[PDB]
């Protein structure tokens, strides 16, 4: 019946391309000036856009997908025919919205106190995270850690007890087995010969891949344990799991804050070029222009005039309330902007490359029909932003563009320190993402009873990650609830899949660029074969199965860990040579509170 | 041979307002001395697409009528205004013949036509039951039928109002900015002296 459906979608664009732009701008304006006026305007525009989607969706549902032969029309119809919200009755809908707003609020306002020192009352993200990041006081760290679990985690738990029912009912109303299954639909390909991917396939691919990742993790884990035992000599067992509160963050998601304890060759300097930027009189504009040069040098378009005239590159020059957590925007109608507060430092330099990488992806698929203007799947926007940053950061690049001295010599020890810091950031997080999603999927699925949620949460963390709680918490607690992505209803597996895609892309593009050395030394700057190769995928948006879109660049229809292992193999080799006087792997019986 | 009855091109390229593309204007120019050089040597235009006559000949050519068609479109649609083209403008808002004798001239009007909040005063036709003939204009506002029923002239299931507004805003990116387009169509019927380039000795 595409005579009617394609006609409907042409009318849809005729409204949608504007209403989204009004909503989109109101959101932008709010973030650049936080005031009640903008709050009301973004909320009103938001509701108009949502109402328009609901009405439009109702009309889209007249056109059965099974009548549609044209895939482009079928995909567009699948995108707005989604039921989702309002499949449930109004009371159920309002109750779920109430719960979700409550969860978000408990997390964001969850001010936790030290009973022995009231001046220590704080929220997580300002100041309380400093204790978990940088203190080496075992008991101080524990007080912070335990206090968040008892003051925020327990309070969120009952919202989860009801939430998983409401979300599963919604998912069932939308014909999914449960909410985990609902989320996994993002990777589904169904109806394209040779590119199909069932939802349950993600689980098998994630578990299979994880097993292949483990050896890298086990050696990294052993190394880190060997070093943490010097920092915490009466607390950590040589053959056991690491205490959770000693991993550098409120949940132990990243091991980056352990770097200062684990640095392989502490006598060596970093490749931190903040001083070069400062001494050379760089400013935010210079940083973004260098990032622009990076992308155009490989065949990508330059930034638009709008971007340079209306983006927010720096913080306000006055006492202005604004939010600028770095982020890329596609505001609609070819309006692309970046929002951030750039300081002259290496971290923001790399952030600018990351965010502009997202913008380049958004520009590339701008030609797609409105409903297909997104990345291939949830993990691809970041896989692209991360490879742009990863290449910009290599010493070869930094020396070539003037950040490292002409007399800079890279050596044996520098390489190891570099790779370890990245391994702590990446390898050290893969088991976190893997474990958390496996648990949430099991919870939504009904495999883990509500009276066994923490029993399995901690059993799984010890068996999968090798991390043990300092306190044998009972079922009144809900550790994962205390994490932002869980309290605010986000999928999490996207980080796992993104990491794997990141390395598959870096290797394919490095080879396209005809690099002659190690994978971690890849720089595809000023190389157009690699740039065009990636571009040809970026431009597809949602028009192709992500499996197809991926094959076009990396030669595979699925995730592949080898590029990750190849990236870190030189570190692994060192880690295997290290630990000749230590144990690799861990038991799950021992705990820091055992006696 | 001195000249003073010059053609009023200085108005039509320079107008306070242009028509909606669905209802484009037709300015008949006749009984006058042309000087196309003030157009071709202008830096104000981004587009000069000549299909018949050319910028290097026009200064010396005679025609019996020149017609300046004029309207506002979205920038991505500039490419459709040409012989041999298709697309929502070429097919049904404004069609040029495949053997078009003239030149298409266009420029960005973002600072004239775009407004903060959206300039919705420029309409384009989203639907027709057929394609237009060259230089045909269709200004019907009846409801477009996509389904089995005319639905008695209302918007509804498979019933659409054919004319939609362009949401032009100063912050839109290029291609979503408004463009002003003037098309010079040339013909020679009976008495060519009716429009000519400059006169000398
Ligand atoms: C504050 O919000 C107002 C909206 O009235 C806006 O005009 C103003 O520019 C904003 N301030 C800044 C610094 O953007
Ligand atoms: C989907 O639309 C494209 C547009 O060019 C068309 O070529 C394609 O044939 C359509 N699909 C089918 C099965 O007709
Ligand atoms: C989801 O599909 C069912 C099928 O009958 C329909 O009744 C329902 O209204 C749709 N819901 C939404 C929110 O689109
Ligand atoms: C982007 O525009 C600038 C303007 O100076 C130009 O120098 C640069 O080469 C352009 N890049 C591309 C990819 O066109
Ligand atoms: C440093 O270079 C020397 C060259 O003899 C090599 O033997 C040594 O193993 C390198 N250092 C590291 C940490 O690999
Ligand atoms: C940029 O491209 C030029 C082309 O000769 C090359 O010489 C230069 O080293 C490249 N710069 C970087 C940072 O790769
Ligand atoms: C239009 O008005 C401008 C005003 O500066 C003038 O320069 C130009 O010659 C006029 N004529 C045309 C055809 O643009």
């Amino acid at each position: 019946i595409e005579e009617q459906a394609k006609t409907f979608l042409d009318f849809f664009d005729s409204q949608a391309e504007d209403l989204f732009y009004q909503s989109s701008l109101a959101s932008w304006n709010y973030n650049t000036n936080i005031t009640e006026e903008n709050v009301q305007n973004m909320n009103n525009a938001g509701d108009k856009w949502s109402a328009f989607l609901k009405e439009q969706s109702t009309l889209a549902q007249m056109y059965p997908l099974q009548e549609i032969q044209n895939l482009t029309v079928k995909l567009q119809l699948q995108a707005l025919q989604q039921n989702g919200s309002s499949v449930l009755s109004e009371d159920k809908s309002k109750r779920l919205n109430t719960i979700l707003n409550t969860m978000s609020t408990i997390y964001s306002t969850g001010k936790v106190c030290n009973p022995d020192n009231p001046q220590e009352c704080l929220l997580l993200e300002p100041g309380l995270n400093e204790i978990m990041a940088n203190s080496l006081d075992y008991n101080e760290r524990l007080w912070a850690w335990e206090s968040w679990r008892s003051e925020v985690g327990k309070q969120l738990r009952p919202l989860y007890e009801e939430y998983v029912v409401l979300k599963n009912e919604m998912a069932r109303a939308n014909h999914y087995e449960d909410y985990g299954d609902y989320w996994r639909g993002d990777y589904e390909v169904n109806g394209v010969d040779g590119y199909d991917y069932s939802r349950g396939q993600l689980i098998e691919d994630v578990e299979h891949t994880f097993e292949e990742i483990k050896p890298l993790y086990e050696h990294l884990h052993a190394y880190v344990r060997a070093k943490l035992m010097n920092a915490y000599p009466s607390y950590i067992s040589p053959i056991g799991c690491l205490p959770a509160h000693l991993l550098g963050d409120m949940w132990g998601r990243f091991w980056t804050n352990l770097y200062s304890l684990t640095v392989p060759f502490g006598q060596k300097p970093n490749i931190d070029v903040t001083d070069a930027m400062v001494d050379q009189a760089w400013d935010a504009q210079r940083i973004f222009k260098e990032a622009e040069k990076f992308f155009v040098s490989v065949g990508l378009p330059n930034m638009t005039q709008g971007f340079w005239e209306n983006s927010m590159l720096t913080d306000p020059g006055n006492v202005q309330k604004a939010v600028c957590h770095p982020t890329a925007w596609d505001l609609g109608k070819g309006d692309f902007r970046i929002l951030m507060c750039t300081k002259v430092t290496m971290d923001d330099f790399l952030t600018a490359h990351h965010e502009m990488g997202h913008i380049q992806y958004d520009m590339a698929y701008a030609a797609q029909p409105f409903l297909l203007r997104n990345g291939a799947n949830e993990g691809f926007h970041e896989a692209v932003g991360e490879i742009m940053s990863l290449s910009a950061a290599t010493p070869k690049h930094l020396k070539s563009i003037g950040l490292l001295s002409p007399d800079f010599q890279e050596d044996n020890e520098t390489e190891i320190n570099f790779l370890l810091k990245q391994a702590l950031t990446i390898v050290g997080t893969l088991p976190f993402t893997y474990m958390l999603e496996k648990w949430r999927w099991m919870v939504f699925k009904g495999e883990i009873p509500k009276d066994q949620w923490m029993k399995k949460w901690w059993e799984m963390k010890r068996e999968i990650v090798g991390v043990v709680e300092p306190v044998p918490h009972d079922e009144t607690y809900c550790d994962p609830a205390s994490l932002f992505h869980v309290s605010n209803d986000y999928s999490f597996i996207r980080y796992y899949t993104r990491t794997l895609y990141q390395f598959q892309f870096q290797e394919a593009l490095c080879q396209a660029a005809k690099h002659e050395g190690p994978l971690h030394k890849c720089d595809i700057s000023n190389s157009t074969e690699a740039g065009q190769k990636l571009f040809n995928m970026l431009r597809l948006g949602k028009s192709e199965p992500w499996t197809l879109a991926l094959e076009n660049v990396v030669g595979a229809k699925n995730m592949n860990v080898r590029p990750l292992l190849n990236y870190f193999e030189p570190l692994f080799t060192w880690l295997k040579d290290q630990n000749k006087n230590s144990f690799v792997g861990w038991s799950t019986d021992w705990s820091p509170y055992a006696d | 041979p001195n000249i003073t009855n010059l053609c009023p091109f200085g108005e039509v390229f320079n107008a306070t307002r242009f028509a909606s593309v669905y209802a484009w204007n037709r300015k008949r120019i006749s009984n006058c001395v042309a000087d196309y050089s003030v157009l071709y040597n202008s830096a104000s235009f981004s587009t000069f697409k000549c299909y018949g006559v050319s910028p290097t000949k026009l200064n010396d050519l005679c025609f019996t009528n020149v017609y300046a068609d004029s309207f506002v479109i979205r920038g991505d649609e500039v490419r459709q205004i040409a012989p041999g083209q298709t697309g929502k403008i070429a097919d049904y808002n404004y069609k040029l013949p495949d053997d078009f004798t003239g030149c298409v001239i266009a420029w960005n009007s973002n600072n004239l036509d775009s407004k903060v909040g959206g300039n919705y005063n420029y309409l384009y036709r989203l639907f027709r039951k057929s394609n237009l003939k060259p230089f045909e204009r269709d200004i019907s506002t009846e409801i477009y039928q996509a389904g089995s029923t005319p639905c008695n002239g209302v918007e509804g299931f498979n019933c659409y109002f054919p004319l939609q507004s362009y949401g032009f805003q100063p912050t839109n990116g290029v291609g979503y900015q408004p463009y002003r387009v003037v098309v010079l169509s040339f013909e020679l019927l009976h008495a060519p002296a009716t429009v000519c380039g400059p006169k000398k000795s």
